[PDB]
Order: C-alpha cells, then sequence, then structure tokens
C-alpha cells in the first residue's frame, strides 16, 4: 500500500496535507497524522494566527474540535466569497484533509522541504511526502493507531 | 424556458447552521422535462430561506467539475444566482448549462443515468456577525 501526503508551507506553525489527492482523513487518522509529523491538531487561536500571517487554503480539514476552512481573498468556490475562518457542519463520520501546528517552526512562513514523518512507526505502507517544490521523501512504515482506519482501507 | 419563481421568505435562519458555519449536500432537482426528452437540473436549493448567506454550486459530471455558480440570500430576499462560470476544457457531450439560471440540460444521449451520474455539490455559508472579542 501507498499513502501520498501533499504539505503546505507553514504559516506559525500551521500547515495543511491532503491524503492521496481527494479528501481522505478521518478525525481519528487526522490526529494521529499531525502527531507523526510532530505536530498536533491546532486550535483555533492557531489557525487565526496562521491566517493573519499567510495561511488560507480552498479545502476543509479537522482542527481541534472542529472543521474548518481558513480564507483571506474572497473565492466564489472556497467558502462562498467569505474571509476568515469558517466551520463545516459535518457528520463525524466524514472524512477531510487535516491541519497541524508544529511547535518548532517559526513564526513567520516557513517554505523549507518537509523531509521526514519523525514519529512514523514501523509497517508495510510507502509513505511519501509531497512538497511544494515537486521534491518528494519516502520511507516504510505506519502513523494510524485505530485499527477502523486501517481496515478502512 | 425554464427559471426560478420567487418564493415568499418563510424562514429567517438556516435549520441548524449558525452564523460563521457553512454546510454542504450534494444532490440535484428535476426541474423540467420537455417532449423531445430532454431533463433541466438546479442546485438542491433551499428557496425559501432569507437569511444572510452565500453558496457555491459546482456540476459534477462524473465526479469532475465541470462549472460553479454562485449565489447570495439576504434577510430580505431568498438565494438569488449570479453567475455560471465554466471550468472545462472539453466541449461537454450531450449537456449544456443555462449561463441564464445555472440549470443544466441532460439531452437523452449524455446518459441513461443522469441522476446517478451527475449531482450539484451546493455549499452555503451563513456570513459571520461583527462583534466584539
Ligand atoms: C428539447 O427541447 C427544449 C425545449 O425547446 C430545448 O431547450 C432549448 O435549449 C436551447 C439550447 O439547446 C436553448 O437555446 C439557447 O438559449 C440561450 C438563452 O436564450 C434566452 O436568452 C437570450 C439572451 O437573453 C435571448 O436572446 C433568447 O431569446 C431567444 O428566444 C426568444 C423566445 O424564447 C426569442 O424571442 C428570441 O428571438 C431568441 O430566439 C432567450 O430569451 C441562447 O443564448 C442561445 O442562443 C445561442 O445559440 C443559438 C444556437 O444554438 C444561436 O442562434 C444564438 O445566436 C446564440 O448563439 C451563441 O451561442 C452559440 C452556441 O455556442 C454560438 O455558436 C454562437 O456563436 C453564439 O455565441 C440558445 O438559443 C433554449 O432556451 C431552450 N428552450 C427552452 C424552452 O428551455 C432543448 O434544446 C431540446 N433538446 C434537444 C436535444 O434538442
Ligand atoms: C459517466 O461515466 C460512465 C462510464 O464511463 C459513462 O457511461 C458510458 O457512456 C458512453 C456513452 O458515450 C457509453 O458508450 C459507454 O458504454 C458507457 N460506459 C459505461 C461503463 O456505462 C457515462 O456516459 C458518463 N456520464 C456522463 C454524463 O458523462
Ligand atoms: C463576537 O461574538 C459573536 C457571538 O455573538 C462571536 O463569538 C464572534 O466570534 C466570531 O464569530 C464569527 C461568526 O459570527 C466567526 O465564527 C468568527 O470566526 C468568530 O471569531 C465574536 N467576535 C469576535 C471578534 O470575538
Ligand atoms: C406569497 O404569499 C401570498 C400570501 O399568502 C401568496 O398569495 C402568494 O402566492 C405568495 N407569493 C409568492 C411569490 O410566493
Ligand atoms: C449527443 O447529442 C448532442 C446534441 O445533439 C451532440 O452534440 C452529441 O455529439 C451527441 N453524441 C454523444 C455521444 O453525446
Amino acid at each position: 500500500n501507498q499513502i501520498d501526503l501533499n504539505v503546505t508551507c507553514r504559516y506559525a506553525g500551521v500547515f495543511h496535507v491532503e491524503k492521496n489527492g481527494r479528501y481522505s482523513i478521518s478525525r481519528t487518522e487526522a490526529a494521529d497524522l499531525c502527531q507523526a509529523f510532530n505536530s498536533t491538531l491546532p486550535t483555533m487561536d492557531q489557525m487565526k494566527l496562521a491566517l493573519s500571517k499567510g495561511f488560507e487554503t480552498c479545502r476543509y480539514g479537522f482542527i481541534e474540535g472542529n472543521v474548518v476552512i481558513p480564507r483571506i481573498h474572497p473565492n466564489a468556490i472556497c467558502a462562498a466569497n467569505h474571509t476568515g475562518v469558517y466551520i463545516l457542519v459535518t457528520s463525524n463520520t466524514s472524512h477531510y484533509d487535516t491541519y497541524c501546528f508544529n511547535a518548532s517552526a517559526p513564526p513567520e512562513e516557513d517554505c523549507t522541504s518537509v523531509t521526514d514523518l519523525p514519529n512514523s512507526f514501523d509497517g508495510p505502507v510507502t509513505i511519501t511526502i509531497v512538497n511544494r517544490d515537486g521534491t518528494r521523501y519516502s520511507k516504510k512504515g505506519e502513523y494510524r493507531t485505530h485499527q477502523e482506519d486501517i481496515d478502512a482501507s | 424556458a425554464p427559471a426560478p419563481k420567487t418564493n415568499n421568505c418563510t424562514k429567517f435562519s438556516y435549520p441548524g447552521v449558525s452564523p460563521g458555519y457553512c454546510t454542504e449536500r450534494r444532490d440535484m432537482k428535476l426541474i423540467t422535462k420537455f417532449k423531445n426528452g430532454t431533463k433541466v437540473f438546479s442546485c438542491p436549493l433551499l428557496t425559501d430561506i432569507c437569511v444572510n448567506a452565500r453558496m457555491s454550486g459546482v456540476w459534477c459530471v462524473n465526479n469532475s467539475a465541470i462549472g460553479s455558480l454562485f449565489f447570495t440570500s439576504t434577510s430580505h430576499t431568498p438565494p438569488m444566482f449570479h453567475g455560471f462560470t465554466p471550468t472545462h476544457h472539453r466541449r461537454l457531450s450531450g449537456l449544456w448549462v443555462d449561463y441564464q439560471t445555472g440549470y443544466l440540460y441532460v439531452y437523452p444521449n449524455a446518459t441513461k443515468k443522469p441522476e446517478k451520474e451527475i449531482y450539484c455539490t451546493l455549499t452555503i455559508c451563513i456570513t459571520a456577525i461583527t462583534t466584539r472579542r
């Protein structure tokens, strides 16, 4: 099996992770993914600080306690032309992307390549980090601690 | 030609969705069918809710977007259509979007099962209210 993880630059430590090119991360997998990056699900305050430093996406992703989308510039297909952090009302079983907060990141924008999942563990999956510059970093292992996430493929 | 008939404002909030929140639905409504077999579909708008909100629709054909729609509503008016933006590079085969309404015409040769292969992803976001920290 292969898992591809597309990662953005970090803004006040917050970054966006998309798995396998589609909305595919469960609530339980999201926290495990951030922890494999030595990171945590952001608080809303952390997300708002990231937004003030230049962070926006056009994707829903988990934070602590909610699924959200951060917007700086109005775009009609990203939270329907709104700005700010908007919260998605959703079932707890739906899959999205995830956001993560790294406490050792710089306060501003950090676009250096991410080269490892430092807290991955043993397993059979080839896990590939895909950076904005096109470089990719692969290792064999696992990061999911919930068997339900592994069984759901 | 099919076009929305504006309903009276019946509700002034969106059930279960507060300012600062969005919700998404993937569905479509059959607006009309013609004697020639062509069907006309719409995004699944709730047409009697007058709340300050903005909405996007995306026409999804076999899980690929063909273009997007923008709407707004207010305390004074139900959802109002503000245009379609195509995103497809190939010409559509057996499909045509009416730029005046955002409705999707499906000619009979496009597919035998349009209801299974096509939907609109409709996202409604209830506009945040300005308050103090
Ligand atoms: C099954 O039957 C149904 C019901 O009959 C058919 O449904 C019809 O579908 C066609 C499309 O396939 C629709 O026609 C298109 O309508 C566009 C919108 O028209 C309205 O708005 C404009 C602008 O406000 C008005 O000008 C129009 O006025 C016309 O109609 C009124 C009365 O309704 C008349 O009084 C006028 O004289 C006009 O005739 C409407 O109010 C319209 O923009 C579009 O027109 C373009 O395409 C045609 C050729 O297809 C050209 O003649 C025209 O000049 C336009 O050309 C532009 O686009 C083409 C296409 O890319 C380019 O090649 C050109 O260079 C140019 O850029 C067209 O008329 C129609 O509305 C709809 N009818 C109903 C009742 O829903 C189904 O098609 C049929 N199914 C099948 C498989 O046949
Ligand atoms: C969505 O995808 C299906 C599957 O590819 C399309 O079904 C095909 O339609 C063509 C029509 O030209 C037929 O020749 C094929 O035999 C169909 N394949 C299958 C597997 O059914 C369908 O047309 C697509 N829908 C739209 C609206 O594009
Ligand atoms: C002001 O009070 C409001 C409740 O009456 C609310 O808590 C608001 O917080 C903002 O609410 C928005 C939705 O209307 C968004 O969710 C936004 O992210 C959120 O900060 C309060 N405003 C402030 C600036 O604290
Ligand atoms: C609005 O309400 C009136 C009074 O009940 C009704 O007669 C009319 O048909 C409605 N108008 C619209 C545009 O729905
Ligand atoms: C279907 O019908 C439309 C309208 O006449 C035409 O443009 C298209 O080429 C036809 N063929 C297919 C395979 O959709």
